[PDB]
């Protein structure tokens, strides 16, 4: 099969179960993580409501990825990208196996 | 210097021992004022004493102990030397001021100098009921040009910085007012910029900020207010050309870059309060002086006297005047020993003779 | 260096042997080339600008500084 | 990858619905792209330039192979020997600019990885000549005898 | 520590072959070049500065030779045969 | 016999073949052999000085003067200062056997040193090193199986731990821990047994939190069934101890949101301002509303929280603790059986973890507080808090309970043991010497060697106890091979019994299989090599 | 073969190792050099060290203070920087015993040596140690007395244990004086532990006798402009908050507009916020106002306007001790004045201490926080006497917290090191020899407490064991006349735990130095 190092578990990882007995595997190139939408992306808004809007939409798109991954039927996920500890908290509490900064080979 | 704690400060002694001694010496100064070669001669002498107790075969406890009972009896011996002093003698206070003097360069200058430390300690304390003397009240500004007789007892303020409301000077009865803000374009705390896409807002930008200036000279002018002292300010223009032009057109004598330490201290001489914003800005927060005038000083320099105060403060100023630096320096510093003696006869109103009197008699 | 503790340099088997070869060739080697008929004489200077022109194996054997042991053994025989 | 602005491009957001929707929309217009190149039955793609994630994605999902070529002569070189026309945008290729290859794959000379543009007839424009050897310098003399 | 070893002394240079009869040959024509314009009835003389502060003023082709100093031995050798030429019959020296 | 070569062409013509050869040098044959031996039995015989109950320790200084104390033998290798490859093959050798069983870091040094000093000796009577090493592998082989037919099982069963409690205390004894002996072993095997997957799967050491302060004593050394924590309660006036805490572990800070993405939130008029005023308000309010609607008593933020939800948090009687590290926030979450929180939308009762007790701890005159999340229902992560003297005795004890630790997990992993004090190494010597007395002639020598360097261990041990090595170790040989008891060893502790089964040394199989191969290993490796090429520049 | 004795060479330039011998030379040659050093400022007679910095500062310190000592010194020797950290971790732990826990691991380590030059096993120096400590800690836990529960017994008890702590320093000049101003200041804390509630002030001038324990509290902090310098019957309110051009945390957020008008606004809108911060402030109905951080121009205008002190600038420590001192709550949200709970003082005024005014709070309400003012004539002299009483308050809150108590002047370690010996005469081999050496240090200790007052000690110290092998258990030394007397008599008390960890300390301290029998050095950087 495949076997490979442990790479930088976030907090929240000694909380997911590390043993599965017929686990689909997620093989991803994404980041899951909070972070600008995109490197030239710049939000203007003039009210408090759009800011709190604009709060809830950033964690809404985060819980989207995360409902697609989980919704898969996967419980192994694996990425190239980092995968931050919001993710890693959301797989734990879905009984989920994350891990980011898997090598390309 | 003449001054055993400038001495002292001054050289760099490299022995431990004699950093004690100096550190002693500046002790001997907070407490006292003067005298501060006299306790560093004495503490030597002890020592020179001790080299030899030693080698007589005194363990140096014996002799610390023996060198308390003898300080006792020393302070209850200069206790009954002393004699009661009270603050209304003026007589015993220009004496003590004059003995003070006695060693110091201006010497010479001691019938100047001595009345002068007598006034200004009496001016700044209330003769009934004052344990001490806040030194800090009594400032001393140091101008070069002239000799030390032109020493001087400005009952008011005296401020260094230059008028810059040039073509007004002399401002009588004057209504002078302290003001924390900044007179200048409108500023916010937030980052703040003005976005202009037509020339009619090109035009209504500087249109406002003139009026807004405008504004606020008005209000400043309607209080009556002819002289104006603004406090320094670094993140933002305190006194902008615009501003400074309509002040100037409204004959009010415009003082700014003042230091934000000096505002304690030309509260308490002028009696004004500070303003921090516009609104709170009116004419009971002024302080009402009877000549603000901005002198010269034979071309040595120039300095701003505000001289009369309604409710006159708890403050006076020095002026000291001498040819040379050096010679200031040392004037600066008798003038400080002369106060810290009235200072330190305030509190433990006690007298006895000097001249080696007291440590004669201590020794017999 | 070493637990022999001998001031100097030692060089065994070898590399030994391969050094004594190179050092014989290299004493016939300078002489190779001055053997029979078709043979060429030489130039030996001597520092000072003495010029030796010669064809005898001996002359320039003893002419040449010579370092190694084999190579003396040669010049030698 | 999606073609941008020359000037500068910022993604001005206004409202929530714009962010939750903009990456979004990004990745379905890389995946019409590359359905529309797909979709005129090329299956080798050959590009000048980098290759994004997200097109590289879609490029394997439609089963669309990818050889990326860094000099510009080598990308003529295969325009000539193939019969393409190298297109500036990422539109699919009309008939005429598509270039024809008997086979194209991946392959192992020695400990070398090479992708090989075979031609089955004995025709073209350009023809390679592939030298073996034991030593680099050996190589070097082969080909100044090919010169 | 660890001095080199090597065969021959250090500063024993050698060249052989094409190169050696090559620079012979090269260092015979200098000489003979250098006395060239001193033969006949119409050759012009040569100014020599001696080492020692004097000056040869001469025609003589072994004179020239003789206050000449080089360090090709092929030279010296071209030089060598100048003088015994001299000596033997008396002239001849910038023919030979 | 270095330098490379020298030879400068038979026509005089320069010979340069490497770089820098006239710099480098080399060495080959029997003289590379007899160096990289003696620098091996160098390196074992400072380390065997160290080995059991006796042994004594080494004081490293680094290269900034910190000084460490320790008798571990890996850690002494590691903070020592080599250039010899040999040493450093030593030093990794020590690593390794720390990294795959945690104990017996000395032992293998010591054998694979007397290995290769036998190895001398045959080598010096005309016998190829590879037939060495075969040999070596025979023996290896054969005192693996001797090993493996000699062994014991204990029960780790967490109702009776006493097998497990005499094989830390046997970890234990040669550290400077053993003033403690069984309270060290005691705490080591109930931290191991708590944090364990029970069907013999792995022993996660990230749920073991060692950490050590300076003062009181090492008796104070406790098992906490919790997460200690460096922080304190973030409010001065909030109280310091918390019961029947129910904690609510976030990661958000106590600060209005922000963004990721780059942005600019635009004030356009005084409406505007006082309306974001009063959505700076309403957040503080709301987020403080939020964490009390669940029941909460007790909080805990990764990330800290400025002064209003301090201000707030206090005057809502919820003890706070802020800047709490990422490990520690997942120690918290698995003690207290609660989950980790990302926002305060997303808080509920049901994600709320329970202590039992809270409490903020006193270090006597130094002002450093600490606290204590203990009292859980089953907490599956456990905490070794350790006090002492000095901070050098504390990092000992660090490394001795790791030893421990180490040690009980092995069991865990694998149940069958051995008798130390020699008697196994003893054991398996006799076994490998009746194997060599029916085998070929030419590997019998190797198979001897290797069973004298077997004969190693308890010879060290009795040296370091004070008594005649070569007598006792033939004595204890003598009673082994007449009654037929592989657990007669050498009585270090002068308990007047050889029976090392009656004292209770125990020690893991898998340790002392993982030593002989590994030592078997590393000697072949270096018998290897024959030829060693050093810059030799001696670079500044 | 060593490392360093081969003929192969196996380490970097510079990285050496010292073997047997040289080792044990080294530790026991660094150990005797810095008990030696320590020693002779130990007991009532011992002497101050300077400590001459030789750094750009050249700092110039004066002290009795064993751990003072000890961590300014550039120590190489490795056993030395254990003795170092021992001194400073026993400082941490308690306040007192840093000399006397440093000259005990000398002298053990001394008598190690000595054994050791007697063929004798370091591991069986080891046990009979651990067994010598073990008797000596049993017979000093036997020997304790207690007497927390009787009020006038504890304190004439914490009396005589700070009496006893101060005799040794420059204090001791002025030690009644101090010993009531550290007592009072200690049982003002009302039972609590922190000693960053009782702050120093030390100002130059002035006699040592003039310093003295204030009956309220006082800041070093100044008010503002406009504001009262005296309140009587004070409702202060503590507060955390900006104060200073406060700004929304959306740090996003921004003025964009398109006239300077609205800019004007905006500021107008600025200070309208601060102006209704400060009315919420007021609304608590309060005279004076203390924040922690700045209070910048406008705040300030504000509060003197309303006739109302603002102290700004007092920093973290300085509003716990307001809080207190005083009983108020340090409040940083003002929506719920009803919830905050005000301190309260019967007067703030300004006094005038040398050259310098600070605030006075007089008729505190709660009073659990003490400023304490160190007068005297020099630098050196006021930081020795800061020690000085930090040693006693730390004493004084260590019997506090237990009141068991010990007889001190080395009656203790006499009574230990009777134990010692009776354990060592009851025991055979040469581990009897370790605990005599054991014995030997502990009689050394009282040794050098004697020679440094100049008396026989030999002689004391035979007397003493004498009386404690007669089962005198309370003799110590008299240090007045120079003879034995009753140490409950003469209230010569030290803190139990004190001397336990002294014990515990130098044992371990020892222990673990002795096992040491090779020390590697890497090369330095
Ligand atoms: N109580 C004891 N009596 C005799 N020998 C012991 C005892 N405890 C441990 N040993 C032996 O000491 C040897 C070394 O153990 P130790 O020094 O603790 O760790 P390491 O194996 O890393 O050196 C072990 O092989 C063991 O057999
Ligand atoms: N008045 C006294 N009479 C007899 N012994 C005293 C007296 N005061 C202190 N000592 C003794 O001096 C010893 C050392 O105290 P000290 O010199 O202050 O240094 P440290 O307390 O740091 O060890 C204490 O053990 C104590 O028993
Ligand atoms: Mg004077
Ligand atoms: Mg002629
Ligand atoms: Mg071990
Ligand atoms: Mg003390």
């Amino acid at each position: 099969g495949v076997a490979f190092k442990k790479t930088f578990s976030y907090a929240g990882f000694e909380m997911q179960p590390k043993k599965y007995h017929n686990p689909k595997i997620a093989l991803l190139n994404v980041e899951l993580e909070l972070k600008a939408e995109k490197d030239n992306a710049e939000i203007r808004v003039h009210t408090v409501e759009d800011y709190q809007a604009i709060v809830d939409a950033e964690w809404n798109i985060l819980y989207d990825k995360l409902e697609k991954i989980h919704h898969s039927g996967a419980k192994v996920v694996l990425s190239k990208l980092p995968i931050g500890d919001v993710a890693t908290q959301y797989f734990a509490d879905r009984d989920m196996f994350c891990a980011g900064r898997v090598p390309e080979e | 210097t003449n001054d055993g704690a400038t001495i002292l400060k001054q050289m760099q002694v490299l022995h431990p021992a004699a950093r004690m001694l100096v550190e002693l010496s500046k002790a001997q100064d907070i407490e006292a004022g003067d005298g501060t070669t006299s306790v560093v001669i004495i503490a030597g002498s002890l020592l020179d004493s001790c080299t030899k107790l030693l080698q007589k075969g005194i363990h140096p406890t014996i002799i610390s102990e023996s060198f308390q009972k003898a300080l006792e009896k020393g302070i209850e011996i200069l206790t009954d030397m002393s004699r009661p002093v009270e603050l209304s003698d003026r007589e015993t206070l220009l004496n003590s001021a004059t003995t003070s003097l006695n060693s110091k360069v201006v010497s010479q200058y001691s019938s100047l100098l001595s009345p002068m430390s007598v006034n200004a300690v009496m001016k700044v304390i209330d003769p009934a009921t004052a344990t001490s003397v806040d030194l800090r009240d009594i400032k001393i500004v140091k101008k070069l040009g002239g000799t030390i007789d032109d020493c001087e007892l400005v009952e008011g303020l005296v401020l260094t910085q230059k008028v810059s409301n040039s073509g007004i000077t002399r401002v009588e009865k004057a209504k002078i007012g302290l003001i924390q803000f900044c007179l200048s374009a409108p500023k916010t705390d937030m980052d703040n910029q003005i976005v202009v896409s037509d020339y009619a807002q090109m035009d209504r930008v500087l249109r406002e900020e003139r009026a807004y200036i405008l504004n606020l000279v008005k209000q400043i002018k309607k209080t009556g207010c002819n002289v104006l002292l603004i406090q320094k300010s670094i993140l933002r223009d305190a006194l902008s050309d615009l501003a400074l032009h309509f002040l100037n057109k409204m004959k009010i004598m415009v003082i700014k870059d003042i230091e934000r330490e000096d505002i304690e201290f030309i509260c308490k001489t002028i009696g004004t309060k500070p303003v921090a914003h516009i609104d709170q800005f009116t004419a009971d927060m002024l302080g009402s002086a009877e000549l603000a005038e901005e002198v010269n000083l034979n071309g040595s320099g120039k300095l701003l006297k505000i001289t009369g105060c309604a409710s006159p403060g708890k403050t006076v100023t020095i002026v000291v005047r001498g040819s040379n630096k050096l010679v200031i320096e040392e004037a600066e510093r008798s003038i400080h020993d002369a106060l810290c003696v009235i200072r330190c006869l305030v509190k433990k109103r006690a007298l006895i003779a000097g001249g080696g009197a007291p440590e004669i008699e201590l020794a017999l | 260096e070493g637990p022999l503790s001998v001031f100097g340099d030692r060089s065994t088997g070898e590399t030994i042997r391969s050094q004594n070869v190179m050092a014989a060739a290299s004493i016939a080697n300078i002489v190779k080339s001055s053997l029979g008929p078709v043979g060429l004489d030489k130039m030996l200077v001597d520092d000072i600008g003495d010029v030796t022109i010669t064809n005898d194996g001996a002359t320039i054997l003893k002419l040449l500084e010579v370092e190694h042991p084999a190579a003396k053994v040669l010049c030698e025989l | 990858d999606g073609m941008i602005t020359e000037t500068k491009g910022t993604v001005l957001i206004k409202t929530a619905e714009e962010l939750m929707n903009f990456s979004k929309g990004e990745e379905n217009l890389m995946d019409a792209q590359v359905k529309a190149i797909a979709d005129t039955g090329a299956n080798v793609v050959v590009t000048g330039g980098k290759v994004a994630d997200m097109a590289l994605h879609y490029a394997n999902k439609y089963n669309i192979m990818l050889v990326r070529l860094n000099s510009k002569w080598d990308l003529r070189r295969l325009c000539k020997t193939v019969g393409a026309t190298a297109l500036p945008r990422l539109t699919p290729p009309v008939l005429e600019e598509m270039g024809h290859c008997d086979s194209v794959y991946l392959s192992e000379v020695g400990d070398t990885q090479v992708v090989v543009f075979k031609h089955e007839k004995e025709d073209g424009a350009i023809s390679t000549i592939v030298l073996r050897g034991s030593t680099d310098n050996l190589m070097d003399d082969i080909e100044r005898a090919v010169d | 520590g660890h001095r080199p070893v090597l065969v021959l002394s250090q500063n024993t240079k050698r060249e052989s072959g094409r190169k050696v009869q090559s620079g012979n040959i090269n260092a015979a024509k200098t000489i003979a070049d250098i006395i060239r314009t001193c033969l006949g009835p119409k050759s012009m003389m040569k100014m020599l500065l001696d080492p020692m502060g004097g000056i040869v003023m001469t025609n003589d082709g072994n004179a020239i030779l003789r206050e000449i100093q080089v360090q090709h031995p092929a030279a010296k050798s071209m030089i060598e045969i100048s003088r015994t030429q001299d000596e033997e019959v008396g002239d001849g020296t910038t023919s030979v | 016999a270095s330098m490379g070569t020298l030879a400068f062409d038979e026509y005089g013509r320069p010979f340069l073949i490497i770089k820098d050869q006239d710099r480098k040098s080399r060495l080959m044959g029997l003289e590379a052999l007899k160096s990289h031996i003696m620098a091996a039995k160098a390196v074992a015989n400072t380390m065997r000085t160290s080995l059991g109950p006796n042994g004594l320790d080494k004081m490293m200084v680094d290269k900034d003067g910190d000084v460490t104390v320790t008798n571990d033998g890996a850690t002494i290798l590691s903070m020592m200062d080599v250039d010899h490859q040999i040493a450093k093959l030593m030093v990794e050798l020590s690593k390794s056997q720390d990294d795959e069983i945690g104990d017996g870091t000395t032992g293998v040094v010591v054998l694979a040193g007397a290995l290769l000093e036998e190895a001398e000796q045959l080598l010096d009577r005309g016998i190829h090193p590879i037939r060495i090493a075969d040999g070596y592998e025979q023996a290896a082989r054969v005192a693996i199986e001797h090993l493996d037919k000699i062994s014991d099982s204990v029960l780790v069963d967490i109702k009776d731990t006493e097998p497990l409690i005499q094989t830390a205390k046997t970890t234990l004894g040669s550290k400077v821990v053993n003033s403690c002996h069984r309270q060290m072993a005691e705490i080591a095997v109930n931290a191991v047994l708590t944090v364990a997957d029970m069907e013999r799967r792995d022993v996660d050491f990230e749920l073991i939190k060692v950490e050590g302060k300076v003062g009181g004593r090492l008796e104070d050394t406790k098992l906490i069934k919790g997460v200690i924590v460096d922080k304190d309660f973030s409010h001065p006036q909030m109280p310091k101890k918390v019961e029947d805490a129910k904690i609510a572990i976030l990661t958000c800070p106590f600060e209005p949101p922000k963004p990721k993405t780059k942005h600019k939130l635009d004030v356009t008029s005084v409406e505007d301002y006082k309306a974001l005023q009063k959505y700076e308000k309403e957040k503080f309010e709301e987020m403080i509303q939020q964490i009390k609607e669940t029941g909460a008593n007790l909080a805990i933020c990764q990330w800290g929280f400025d002064d209003e939800a301090n201000h707030l948090l206090l005057q809502n009687n919820l003890p706070a603790v802020r800047w709490v590290g990422g490990p520690e926030i997942e120690l918290i979450a698995i003690a207290t059986g609660g989950r980790i929180v990302p926002r305060f939308s997303e808080l509920t009762a049901e994600k709320l973890g329970f202590a039992g007790l809270v409490q903020e701890i006193s270090f006597g005159t130094t002002k450093d507080k600490m606290l204590v999340i203990e009292q859980c229902k089953n907490s599956r992560a456990v905490t070794i808090f350790i006090r002492g003297g000095n901070k050098m005795i504390i990092e000992e004890a660090k490394r001795s309970l790791h030893d421990a630790l180490c040690v009980i997990r092995n069991l865990i992993r694998d149940n069958r043991v051995v008798y130390g004090g020699g008697a196994a190494e003893i054991s398996c010597a006799l076994a490998v010497s009746q194997e060599a007395d029916k085998c070929p002639t030419l590997e019998q020598y190797a198979m001897r060697a290797f069973a004298d360097a077997l004969e190693v261990i308890p010879m060290a041990l009795s040296e370091n106890s004070g008594m005649n090595p070569i007598q006792t170790m033939t004595e204890v040989r003598a009673r082994q091979v007449k009654e037929m008891n592989p657990a007669l060893g050498i009585d270090c502790l002068h308990k007047g019994t050889n029976d090392m089964k009656q004292q209770h040394v125990i020690e893991t199989l898998i340790g002392k299989k993982q030593q002989i191969s590994l030592a078997t290993q590393m000697v072949r490796m270096i018998l290897k090599i024959d030829d060693i090429r050093k810059p030799g520049e001696s670079e500044e | 073969a060593s490392l360093s004795l081969a003929p192969v060479n196996i380490f970097k330039a510079g990285a050496d190792e010292e073997r047997a011998e040289t080792a044990r030379l080294t530790s026991f040659i660094g150990a005797i050099a810095i008990g030696d050093l320590v020693k002779s400022t130990l007991g009532p007679k011992g002497m101050d060290k300077i400590l001459l910095s030789s750094g750009r500062d050249a700092s110039l310190m004066v002290t009795n203070d064993g751990a003072t000592i000890l961590k300014n010194i550039g120590v190489d020797n490795p056993a030395a920087k254990v003795l170092v950290d021992m001194s400073r971790v026993q400082d941490d732990e308690v306040g007192d015993g840093t000399t006397s826990v440093t000259v005990l691991a000398a002298e053990l380590l001394r008598e190690a040596e000595s054994l050791i030059a007697k063929k004798i096993h370091p591991q069986t120096i080891i046990a009979g140690w651990r067994e010598a400590t073990k008797a000596a800690r049993e017979a000093l836990l036997s020997s304790a007395v207690d007497h927390g529960s009787d009020e006038v017994k504890f304190r004439q008890d914490l009396m005589n244990i700070a009496g006893t702590t101060l005799s040794s320093k420059l204090l001791t000049h002025h030690k009644d004086h101090f010993t009531k101003l550290a007592v009072e200041a200690v049982l003002r804390l009302k039972g609590s532990g922190n000693l960053e509630a009782i702050h120093i002030i030390k100002k130059l001038g002035g006699s040592l006798a003039d310093s003295y324990l204030d009956e309220g509290f006082l800041l070093d902090k100044k008010i503002g402009v406009n504001q009262p310098k005296r309140i009587e019957n004070a409702k202060i309110l503590i507060a955390n908050t900006g104060m200073d051009t406060d700004k929304i945390k959306i740090f996003g957020s921004r003025v964009r507009v398109d006239s300077t008008a609205k800019v004007a606004e905006i500021e107008h809108a600025e200070k309208e916020k601060m102006k209704e911060k400060v009315e919420r402030i007021l609304k608590h109905g309060i005279n004076c106002f203390i924040n922690r951080q700045l209070i910048y121009n406008y705040p300030e205008q504000l509060f003197g306007a309303a006739g109302v002190m603002a102290i700004e600038h007092a920093d973290f420590a300085g509003v716990e001790r307001l809080a207190l001192v005083t009983g108020g709550e340090i409040a940083s949200t003002f929506d719920h004045p009803e919830l905050v709970k005000l301190g309260s003082c019967k007067l703030i005024e300004e006094v005038m201490i040398g050259e310098d005014k600070l605030i006075h709070f007089s008729g505190v309400a709660l009073g659990e926080a003490c400023t304490i003012v160190l007068r005297g004539a020099t630098q050196q002299i006021l930081d020795e006497a800061e020690r000085s009483l930090h040693d006693a308050l730390c004493v004084l809150a260590q019997t506090v917290k237990d009141s068991r108590t010990v007889y001190g002047g080395g009656c203790s370690e006499m009574l230990m090191a009777h134990a010692v010996t009776q354990l060592a005469n009851r025991t055979p081999g040469k581990e009897a020899v370790a605990m005599e050496s054991y014995a030997k240090a502990l009689r050394m200790l009282p040794t050098i407490i004697a020679d440094n007052a100049g008396y026989d000690s030999a002689d004391l110290v035979a007397q003493l064991r004498a009386a404690h092998s007669e089962g005198n258990t309370t003799a110590g030394l008299d240090m007045r006349e120079g003879t034995i007397g009753d140490m409950a008599i003469l209230g010569i008390t030290e803190s139990f735990q004190v001397k336990r960890q002294v014990l515990l300390s130098a044992a371990e301290a020892a222990e673990v130095i002795l096992r040491v029998d090779n020390i590697i050095k890497a090369a330095p950087r």
